């Protein structure tokens, strides 16, 4: 169907670190109970409902030896590297055109009833410094009529792009579209303030604490003063404490394209 | 307090001739043995012949900081102390930060504490010698607090020696690294409140409980853990097990607000740790035992 | 992969509009409101090649539109067709850039038919250069997937440009002249245009001439009109895709091998 | 010319003259006339001057100068004026198509009359003939060119009972541009023009005769057979020949001698125009505006 031969398939270099391979042209593989298998199915069975721009190419599975899932090798770096470590200087229009195909493809993802949950920086890739892709989909999951059911594990992730509900971890699953929605605004946070939130706090327990208690949220005077105030309104309604608040993608886009028409 | 017997002078004279055959530390120079746990690796530097263990921690930093990482842990160097674990050096290969240190082959309390179910009183007793003269040190000759007090990162060997490591002597590195399951911080730092050896002292405290009653002391997901810290009143020994003298001990540093909360000096010369260091025991017996080793 | 066609606006049309479904897409819609038995197969065997393909060097496919009329869905490519950009803007290339769009071209195409998909309409104007950097081959009106009784069936007619068509597809003396290597041949006319900036046969500007010429083995592309920058390797690999013998032609996988191993030394 | 026939082509030049600058948004579809392999055509109406036309639209993706040569090189159909050759209006570009604007022909092609017909009588076919012979006669004296499509597609005729040429090679970058086609079904191509060799209006007689036979007999002569097998029977066999006794031998010369493979020992205009089959047809007074009429239910 989607299967590949292990045969075919070439690794090259190094849920782990890096697999860049080989197998029709550049391409990314990754690395035991009937869990891991769901594992394998959930993300195998989100991938195979993409094809959209700016979703990660998911190009096909495998089982023999390790079990593996193989996409597109994107040429460039991730949105992470190109923010804090790399300092690459983007202009104003670059930075909310990358806003912009973000939630292009989340639209995407939600309209399928797709539940990324696990949204940052380090999970958008600037293919060739045009194409935003949207990958790493290990924890995303299909909305259904017995998500509510399930317990959920702890997202054992970084803290920094959690919702606040998904850090109380109150309710048996915390992961909606709004989550995504918040882990969405601090990446806007990071595009327009060219930080990280949370940069007074280096104790991991501390951001835990509180931003579950509401205590603690992203400055918004980090914000450029290039930065158009509608945009300026967009992160602080995406990183909103109360979860209904948040708006959802159809909103997000018709947002950024008044503002950009305007530009 | 901070000072060595003969015993531990000649170790400490010792380890640093050891250190001497020690050059420039390379990627290729190490040859891997085992896996202590993660990561974590019980190495052999082959020029030297030392056993070491070789953590590597993965940082997606700009290279100027991971230079300045690599320039703060050279103060580990500086770091010599009976209740420290000893340091070789640390360098950059593959985008990994390597730090080589002294081999503890007794591992972490963390571990003897799975194998010993429960660890008795008088053992807790040498420990808590061994923390408070470590996090003493670290105050008194480098003015800098430890910051990840906890079993998992108190070591010890088959010689009886008891060592703390994991602290923050990187400030660039602690930024690095705050992006676990359970928790050992004090409430005043869980709040945002400045903090200093005070909230070690809780983690200690925190650390002594569960070694003793062999479970970890707190009521569940990390924040309803960290909801319990801050609001609900501080754990404690059982009443009818252990000496008052042990209770009102880690009462002292349990206490939630870090002024009223015990400091190092007094608990220096709290009866408990009056009793302890008059009280012969033999923990290297008691660890091989516990362990398994020879 | 079904589309609801509320969700999807038609703003220009260029039949094929560019559309509005969650971002820029393609539409190609076909006009006809009663739909042959034969356009229903050809809209199924289209959809369900596409369905097949997930590969950076092929078209994306993104769904179907069965309510009022029948319709494709892909993203939309911004740029030009291989053919405009050699023969009507006529875009000057480096070599290099010439070999990586042969080489891309070569990727799909290894891809496509290692899923034992014949394009059977390969051609300049069906590569889509992206953003200027990655090819996308597209079209698939005539695709087909190779099955045990698909070499033995007797196919339709040929339809596609005659520029591209294998000597033994314009000849049809066989009940499916179509393979891997038909598709290899149309490549080879796509290497002559990308190394010579021209069409083949541009001295015969008579339709039948060239049908007749090309299919007795009278004519063949010109290979004194490739280009002086033109790596020898190159050279013969324009030739041998060209050769008018079926099996004397190379696949795919070799035909990758080369052209890697000569852009590996090239400056 | 005749009265009749120098006074419509007055009335035609007269009507041209209301025609000016032709612009896309100008024009109104009415209805579709046919699709080829090239291009496609419709009636329409130029709204200012209120003709009726047929819009022909042929896809080209070609350099924008090409473009521009071709529509210089149509306007030579402004002096293409004769009873045997459809007229011309002008011809432009709009959205990657040239729209070339021509005179409708209410009768339509030969080939969709054939299909209403079955089969063309021959007395109809002697008109045909004249009109052909003479149409290829204008355009290798008045303008040095050939024909080069010669096919019942491209012999237009209307209720007024005229017969004319269309779509014959009057633009050398048009006919280098059409050459980049899709294969197609039959062909009417003469034998040296597909073998290479050189070709001049000996080709379209060779045309001519393979359409008279297939609308006399009501079938495409050569030869379900595919595109090159009919190229090598047209190169290779010899050429097909009207039914044994079906037609009169006047007929049977005249198409046997237009469908000679050798184009030297081939018929060639003034021999044709002199032959039996020809001086007997332009005797007939046959009443071709009828026949067409009640064949294809004009009215
Ligand atoms: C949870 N509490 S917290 O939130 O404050 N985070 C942090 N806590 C504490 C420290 C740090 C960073 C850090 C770490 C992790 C570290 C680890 C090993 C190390 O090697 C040796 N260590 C001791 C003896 C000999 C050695 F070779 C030096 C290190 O130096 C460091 O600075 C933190 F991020
Ligand atoms: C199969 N033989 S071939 O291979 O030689 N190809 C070709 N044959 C013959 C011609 C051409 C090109 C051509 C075409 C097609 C053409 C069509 C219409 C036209 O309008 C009118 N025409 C006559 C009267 C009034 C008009 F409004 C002018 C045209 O002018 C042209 O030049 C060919 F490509
Ligand atoms: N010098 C050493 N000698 C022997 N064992 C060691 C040494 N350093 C570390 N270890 C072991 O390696 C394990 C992994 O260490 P580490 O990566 O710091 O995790 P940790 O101590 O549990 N703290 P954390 O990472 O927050 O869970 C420890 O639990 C020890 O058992
Ligand atoms: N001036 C005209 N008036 C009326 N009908 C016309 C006119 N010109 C063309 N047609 C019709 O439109 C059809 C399409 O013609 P055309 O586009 O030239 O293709 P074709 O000649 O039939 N075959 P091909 O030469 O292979 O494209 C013709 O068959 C005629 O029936
Ligand atoms: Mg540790
Ligand atoms: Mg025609």
């Amino acid at each position: 169907d989607w299967e590949i031969e292990a045969s075919e398939v070439m690794l090259s270099t190094r849920f782990g670190t890096v697999y860049k391979g080989k197998w029709h042209g550049d391409v990314a593989v990754k690395i035991p109970t009937p869990e891991q298998f769901q594992a394998f199915r959930n993300e195998v069975a989100v991938l195979r409902k993409t094809r959209h721009v700016n979703i990660l190419l998911f190009m096909g599975y495998m089982t023999k030896d390790n079990l593996a899932i193989v996409t597109q090798w994107c040429e460039g770096s991730s949105l992470y590297k190109h923010l804090h470590v790399q300092e690459t200087k983007f202009q104003m229009f670059q930075l909310i055109d990358i806003a912009r195909q973000t939630a292009q493809g989340m639209d995407y993802l939600h309209a399928k009833n797709i539940i990324h949950r696990d949204m940052k920086s380090n999970n958008i890739f600037l293919h060739e410094g045009l194409t935003v892709k949207i990958g790493d989909f290990g924890l995303a999951t299909v909305k259904s009529r017995w998500s509510g059911s399930q317990q959920v594990e702890q997202p054992t992730g970084s803290v920094l792009w959690m919702a606040p509900e998904v850090i109380r971890m109150q309710d048996n699953n915390p992961f909606s579209f709004q989550s995504d929605v918040y882990s969405y605004g601090i990446v806007l946070y990071e595009l327009m303030t060219g930080e990280l939130p949370y940069s007074h706090i280096n104790n991991r327990d501390q951001i835990i604490f509180m931003v579950g208690r509401g205590y603690a949220s992203p400055d918004l005077s980090k914000l450029y003063k290039n930065c158009p105030k509608a945009m300026k309104r967009l992160v602080a309604d995406c990183v909103k404490k109360v979860k209904e608040e948040r708006p959802l993608f159809p909103q997000i886009l018709s947002s950024i394209e008044l503002l950009q028409h305007s530009l | 307090e901070l000072e060595l017997d003969e015993q531990q002078r000649k170790r400490l004279e010792a380890f640093l001739t050891q250190k001497q055959k020690v050059g420039e530390l390379k990627d290729d120079d190490f040859e891997k043995i085992s896996e202590l746990g993660a990561v974590v690796f019980k190495v052999s530097h082959k020029p030297s012949g030392l056993v070491m263990a070789r953590k590597l921690i993965h940082l997606e930093i700009k290279p100027a900081i991971r230079n300045q990482i690599i320039r703060e842990l050279q103060v580990l160097h500086e770091c010599n102390s009976p209740y420290i674990v000893g340091f070789y050096g640390a360098f950059y290969s593959d985008g990994e930060i390597s730090i080589c240190m002294e081999h503890m082959d007794g591992g972490s309390l963390d571990q003897v504490l799975k194998k010993a179910g429960r660890i008795p009183e008088q053992i807790l007793g040498k420990v808590s010698i061994a923390v408070i003269k470590g996090l003493t040190y670290l105050r008194e000759k480098h003015k800098i607090m430890h910051r990840d007090v906890k079993p998992s990162n108190i070591l010890v060997n088959s010689r009886g020696e008891i060592k703390l490591c994991d602290f923050g002597v990187s400030g660039q590195l602690i930024d690095a690294m705050a992006n676990g399951t359970r928790s050992y911080m004090s409430p005043e730092r869980l709040q945002g409140t400045h903090y200093s050896v005070q909230s070690d002292i809780w983690s200690m405290g925190l650390s002594l409980v569960e070694m003793a009653v062999g479970r970890y002391p707190i009521g569940m997901a990390i924040f309803e853990l960290l909801d319990y810290i801050v609001n609900e009143p501080p754990p404690k020994l059982p009443s009818g097990v252990f000496s008052l003298e042990f209770q009102d001990f880690v009462n002292k540093c349990l206490i939630k607000n870090p002024a009223e909360r015990a400091d190092l000096k007094q608990l220096m010369v709290h009866a408990f740790i009056k009793r302890s260091d008059a009280e012969e025991v033999d923990f290297a017996g008691w660890l091989c035992s516990t362990i398994g080793l020879n």
